[PDB]
């Protein structure tokens, strides 16, 4: 099973899930756990060792799914005549992804200066 | 007191060892390719 878990994303979305947002999230944290361990292979070595690190991976994993699942249907409003709601305007997301600064928790930002570096064979 | 054979061989010896060293003078007045003249801007 992944670092986090469904009710670690339940912790962060207030509404309680359905079986079908159960297995959703699920997969989801399949995907996210993966995405960082292709990006740090030591990933679940530090986690089984360091007790703050491990709150660091679980809350991001937690946040990468929540704002995934978060509205998943895209209803932007909905009724039936004695009750109503419209939400403000979300972004319609369509992937996971994790931010510039949680890779700087995680320890692995990269800079945003690079050089391209000239270069001709030399003679003999 | 020396042989002349061996003292022929050893000097034979001597006289092919220097030419690799006055080749590095002939290539210039010559006008010989050297690598340190090939222009490094130019396609190979």
């Amino acid at each position: 099973a992944t670092l986090a878990t469904h009710e670690d994303v339940t912790a962060f979305w207030a509404r309680t899930p359905t079986a079908e947002e159960i297995v959703l999230i699920n997969r989801r944290l399949a995907q996210a756990e993966r995405m960082l361990l292709r990006a740090i292979p030591e990933l679940l070595i530090k986690a089984s060792s360091d007790p703050v690190f491990r709150a660091e991976v679980i809350d991001i994993e937690a946040e990468a799914v929540l704002r995934l699942v978060r509205n998943h249907e895209g209803y932007l409003s909905e009724t039936d005549g004695n009750y109503t709601y419209m939400l403000q305007a979300q972004d319609p997301n369509r992937k996971l992804e994790i931010l510039p600064e949680e890779w700087e928790v995680l320890g692995i930002v990269r800079s945003g200066l690079g050089i391209l570096v000239p270069t001709v064979v030399l003679p003999s | 007191s020396i042989d002349p054979e061996k003292l022929r061989d050893q000097l034979l010896d001597a006289f092919e060892n220097k030419q690799n060293e006055l080749k590095s003078s002939k290539a210039y007045y010559d006008a010989e390719r050297r690598p340190d003249a090939i222009g490094l801007a130019v396609p190979l």
